[PDB]
């Protein structure tokens, strides 16, 4: 239920775990901001479901109708290979919308971790503000929350994103486009 | 301000010359709202958006917000989403099912037909009657459909929808009339904003295969091809045609026979369903009566002024105007109702991946329009005509096998028709001449 | 552009019809600045804002920034906050006490009366005199007050403030003349921006109790009621009247006798002070001479064009225009000077809670105006008149007990007067006819 | 003195305390962003003074005049019961300005903690960026700092807000309105 | 709209009166693009920006984006950065070296001279020829230089650059012709946006030393002085003059002899290089032939309409118009080519510190323009003329030692000339009268 | 190479170090937001190189041309004394552009620390969003990344900024001006 927060514990997880997750996210952000898309892609599991649902306007009583359900149209509904394919286009030197490339900044905060019943598997909530500046004066701000299922691993950056659901705080997309990953 | 003669001169249909100002002039935009948007048949959505009685959708007709709602008798009514008391928005939700509509400013209530049925303190404040609720319901629009698509027009003097569509329906049928079961619309409409004039978008979907056949989507093709295949392994077919509606400015283009091109975009699963098997055969049976639809690849089409879609890819959208320098793109996906569920799912995913805002094709489309609009701030940039003469007066490019006026797939004949009809609606006050 | 005849036709005072364009047309807005704002008496604040000599406040008159400053002789001067040299803002602070004003662009200095008293290098650069500092001080505005409220008008041909107020002063007195001690203003002016036309706001406070009596504030009432009380326990009184100024477009409405309604908003502490005890009795003594002020509940009022306040609740504000699609709301709170300190505190808190931006009432007020303004982008939305005929020509709604032209509490007679006077200022070039 | 920062220590508080406070704030933010106003109200003490003063423009020398003093008009000057009353209206289904509800994101950062002389009582500074998107395309950004007095408790989320003073970085409110709590 | 007579009346060159509307009127702005920017010689950059063949820079001429590129024959070509097909931007990079330019919308390719050399599918789509690539290259602009600075003008009927510069070149030489080695431009152009009319900026650099001599830069001087020195230790020289071009609206001012003032800004290292030693002596030899350049301190200058620079400080910039309420400042730094590397470095750092956006001087400059622009929203603020009579008709202020019409350093004679020429370009349709 | 991220370790630094650096930055931000410029200046080493390069637009292949190199023109290229001089002007009461002073908020996040070969010397990456509101309704947002070389000390706030390179995410400056330090 995307209309309710993840079931985070009242008592927060350990300092060590909290820091590892935040540090992982800050590094992920750096990969996007410096256009190292391949290294970024490597942080996703083969089973990744990268989804950013369409959000609609209704009265609070009808809030159950806010999110276009799974299986419906969406802004993003990707798999590891579809993301790989998008990346192929992005670094081809022929993706005019992102070449010249945008100047982005992926700010991450409000990291809340929930330990699931499966050891090493976490469900994480985090707020994001992705700033994007391009061409001469084009500027956009993308704000929302990311709900991830992270797998703690012993190599790489210590984690892998097994699932990401992006709650973009917009109904109609006000930005010029959605060329940035969140 | 602008005389009809000056307006008509903005477009040279014969030589193929466009005055850049038609895309930037604010005064001309105001005229468009009056002479184009207020009297054209505009796409509001699909019947599947409001299947049950009471079901409604809030959308636009130009910049006028409207409510689209299914009546108990199965008919569809469309009226201005504005309360005549002080102008408040009547329904602020995106869609749903209602038994009534209420303006929260002063409580004026309406039925699902748009009739003002309740005015708080009516007898105490409006009478002692000279006030009749029957005279104050929001403006109603004429409503009609064409094989699933819902259209509306405010002008009671305008020609009916079918007549308006001229000889363009056979081409629309390629996407909308493949089965007796009709089409369904995938749940979820995507709405996005783009800082460009609506004409650039509508024109492109009406006559511009050229951008796709050249540089615009080289990255898009790379994204949709299998990892082991690259651009050198894709032959862009030399053979395709374009249709220009006899009347109305509608247009559509396509490549002939080489479905490998459509497969490079939608994948083999979609292409096989579209070209082989019972479904494909059933479609040929229906469509072949009017045109060789079975050879049409990567078709693009626009129903003047702002209804665009891509038969085969199946993305459909309305370009809502927002002044001369901006538009909103409201898109959705249609699929054959009796198509296999896995085929419907494939269409959903491929569409999100390609022609959705954020897709590997759509983003590069807006990129050009946006840059073009920015440049129009310049005085010299607006002082000379844009070149729309491609194929103008050039013989031996038509293909009689297809109905109506046709030309090469890379052509601006349809575009010429698009802008010509635009110039006519803009310069002709009465339908007495316009319907001709 | 617009002829006086066309302008006058935008409002049908008799049938009660408003052309939507008056709220959106940019050209008409420019005319408003000239024919309405540049020659009307505008609210600048309260005398308590600048009590001592040298005390000043920076505010607006339409879109012209002005400095309001107390003189040594106790008079008040108001002049354009613009240096005549190159147009720089003279005073950039919000308020304070000054001995002089200096333009930091080139150092031109002014005294507290707005006289240019120092020009750097005057003798070296302006002379060898043909330059006189006496001719270059910023434009001065006429200034007057009405029981605490400060008003200003640029037009020397306009009628004085009192005359301008027509027969509306007794109604203003309900809030401003309750004691011989006068009123004080609570420290702190709230400034906020709202994307809507100023007329919607001013009109509402002038004639629209109807929105409050219906749906607009159901949540506001719930917020101000005691937790154990709900809406079913609040009877909205059937009895109230509305006043339309004989001249000027001013207006005010109120409910009669049932103070439980005002208590539902301001609480028992405020209501008891307003209706029982020495203060209340003292007020009846003064006000009763002109009208039965002691029965007026939840009164709302507007002094044309943009001075609005709610006697009893005591919020006061000026609606500053910012083009046809935006305004700024500059509000403050007034209290009786000799009122008990705990009463002043109660008024402060209740006001912040209800009619301050962020309050449980005010936010729902702007909600309607904002939505209305958005809709006016539509062509059809601006093509038909808004319905302002409520109670038009309907007899037996007046109450002779109150002075002037009156009607039912739910009525648009005052609104009709508001827009009618607007149409007059907009279409009548000279005060020769306008003052009549 | 709101024109000077709280007296934070040069040496920061313990890791454990720093994390508990941040995690508390992130959870508070989640309650606001998912409209669970009652659970949010429960984080305030009965003695809470929720205040957001009006800020004015003056020369640096006259900076002492920037803030409208206590006892003056303000954007917010609330008590536990006034907040409760505002909440009652918010979830009534009749508060048109927030129904349909806004899509908000309460980003919190720069958390600086000061331990007072009273054990369990802390004074905290934190920067906030509250993003709000509503209707079709309405978007607003509220940025400022919150100065709180927090009481560490053994139940709930571990803390209770005994006092909050919001320094909104604006003089004139540029946003469409102030329907969001900070 | 506006008649030539009404336009000419906006400026009173004799009494020195400016109608505020020239800075805010949108219609007048559109006219400026046509009668001012589209036919003036505009600064595009410095030759050092494009030293090698194929080197290019993308900049503006009014609001028209243009490409500036070095040809193989060493000449410079400037053409509209807009593809004539549908208006797409041809080159989206800021600068670089190219062998060709390609429009990514439909692939139209161009050579470094701006010739359309390749149109995809030309023979298949445009022929069966009636289409000639030779007729569709982007508009070319006339290009010329003046000792390092690159200028462009679209009007073939306008006077050549040198003629256009009138008798102002000797003053330009103070910065540009100090050595036979020419000047170099430091790598890196700073681009910033400022919400004000371009005229305020250009005028200030043309005739306003007054703001610097009074209050505008008291903080800037404090920042550039040594820590042990304060304002009381800086005597602002009483002696300086100002030049008004015989034709064209160009202007420049400066203080005489007291270089301590320039040292207070640029430091002793820069000042000594400028006043003592072989370099200084070499400069006197060249410049002294036309004017006593060796006594000019803190010189400011504007070449109508938007070319401004400060000889000695060496910041150069173009003010690009962006409507009546906004501009972009594109600045760069020039240094003598044969100057010691440590001198070039000192100029770089001092410039970043002072006249770069973010600098201790430049920021206070925009502060005034911004506030002035905001105030012009007011009706009364635009109803009375701004005072530009400083020194008007005042005798004994000129200094015959300098060539042309001169006056005191604190004077608005140059400004009067600036606005007068503006009024002429705006009201005179043909160069037949304008060149006189 | 500003077109590539600093070489942060895959495994993040200790909790203690991470917290000290963040807490230092939050305090630095407070000094700027409350206009205590002298105390701020005291956080910079005498050898500080405060630089904010001009950024330009090019195709991804030509990305090596994005940044105007050192020795070229720039938005900021300061030394300890030039910063001191700017500060002198700022607090003089005569710097009209910042008097009346702006209302700012220096939000800091995404703090990633790298330990260099020199003990006590760190290279740090952090994202920033500097909000600025001034006069009546002027509002600007400055977003970017700061790359610092910090020296850990035993006094003051525990660190000193020996070098700061600001990557402002803009080509043309869209803000009204650059009166704020980052
Ligand atoms: S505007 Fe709808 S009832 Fe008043
Ligand atoms: S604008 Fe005020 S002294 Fe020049
Ligand atoms: S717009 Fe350049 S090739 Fe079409
Ligand atoms: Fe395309
Ligand atoms: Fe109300
Ligand atoms: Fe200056």
């Amino acid at each position: 239920d995307l209309t309710k927060p993840i079931e985070w514990p009242e008592m927060p997880v350990s300092l060590e775990l909290q820091n590892a997750v935040e540090q992982f996210y800050y590094r992920e952000a750096q990969l996007l901001d410096y256009q190292n898309y391949e290294a970024w892609l490597a942080l996703l599991t083969q089973d990744i479901q990268y989804w950013m649902p369409i959000r609609t306007t209704h009265t609070s009583r009808n809030k159950a109708m806010e999110y276009v359900p799974p299986g419906g149209n969406a802004h993003f509904d990707e798999t590891y290979e579809s993301m790989r394919a998008r990346i192929r286009a992005r670094v081809s030197g022929l993706n005019w919308t992102e070449d010249p490339p945008s100047r982005s900044r992926h700010i991450v905060s409000n990291v809340i971790v929930r330990e699931t019943e499966s050891a090493g598997t976490l469900e994480v909530s985090s707020a994001f503000l992705c700033y994007r500046n391009r061409l001469e004066r084009m500027t956009d701000i993308y704000v929302g929350e990311r709900r991830d299922i992270l797998l703690r691993v012993s190599d790489g950056l210590g984690f892998k994103i097994a699932k990401r659901t992006i709650l973009l705080d917009q109904s109609t997309i006000t930005a010029n486009n959605l060329s940035q990953f969140f | 301000n602008w005389s009809d003669e000056e307006i008509k001169a903005l477009v040279d249909e014969e030589k193929g010359l466009l005055d850049p100002r038609i895309f930037s002039d604010q005064d001309l935009y105001e005229i468009e709202l009056e002479r184009v948007f207020a009297r054209s048949w505009l796409l509001l959505g699909h019947e599947g958006h409001i299947p049950k009685a009471g079901d409604y959708l809030t959308t636009y007709m130009g910049e006028d917000p409207v409510i689209v709602v299914r009546q108990k008798d199965r008919s569809i009514k469309v009226f201005l989403n504005q309360c005549r008391h002080r102008g408040m928005r009547i329904e602020r939700s995106d869609f749903g099912n209602a038994k009534s509509f209420t303006c929260t400013y002063h409580g004026w209530a309406y039925d699902t037909a748009g009739n003002l049925v309740n005015v708080p303190y009516e007898k105490e404040a409006f009478c002692d009657c000279g006030f009749d609720k029957a005279d104050w319901g929001p403006l109603q629009a004429r409503v009609d459909t064409y094989k699933g698509l819902i259209f509306a027009n405010w002008d009671t003097e305008a020609p009916d929808l079918k007549t308006y569509l001229s000889d363009a329906t056979p081409y629309m049928d390629v996407m909308l009339d493949r089965t007796e079961a009709v089409t369904q619309v995938i749940t979820g409409m995507q709405k996005t904003v783009i800082p460009c004039n609506w004409k650039f978008a509508a024109e492109q979907f009406c006559s511009d295969m050229y951008h796709a056949g050249t540089m615009a989507h080289l990255s898009g093709v790379l994204s949709s091809l299998p990892p082991e295949m690259d651009l050198s392994q894709v032959k862009l077919p030399s053979s395709g045609n374009q249709f220009r509606a006899k009347w109305g400015g509608h247009g559509t283009g396509w490549f002939n026979d080489d479905f490998a091109l459509l497969q490079a975009i939608m994948g083999p699963k979609v292409v096989d369903y579209w070209t082989k098997g019972p479904a494909a055969e059933r479609a040929k049976e229906r469509l072949g009566k009017v045109l060789p639809a079975d050879r049409m690849v990567a078709q693009h089409m626009t129903i003047f002024p702002t209804c665009s879609f891509l038969p085969g890819i199946n993305t459909v959208r309305t370009w809502h105007p927002r002044g001369p320098n901006e538009i909103e793109v409201w898109s959705f996906i249609v699929v054959d109702a009796d198509a296999p569920e896995d085929i419907k799912e494939e269409y959903r995913r491929k569409n999100i991946f390609t022609f959705n805002q954020g897709g590997t094709y759509e983003q590069d489309d807006g990129e050009n329009w946006v840059e073009v609009q920015r440049g129009l701030r310049g005085y010299k940039a607006r002082s000379r005509p844009l070149c729309a003469q491609m194929g103008a007066g050039v013989p031996n490019k038509n293909n009689p096998e297809f109905p109506g006026k046709t030309s090469y797939v890379y052509s601006e004949e349809a575009a010429r028709g698009f802008y010509h009809h635009w110039s006519r609606m803009m310069s002709e006050p009465s339908w007495d001449t316009l319907k001709s």
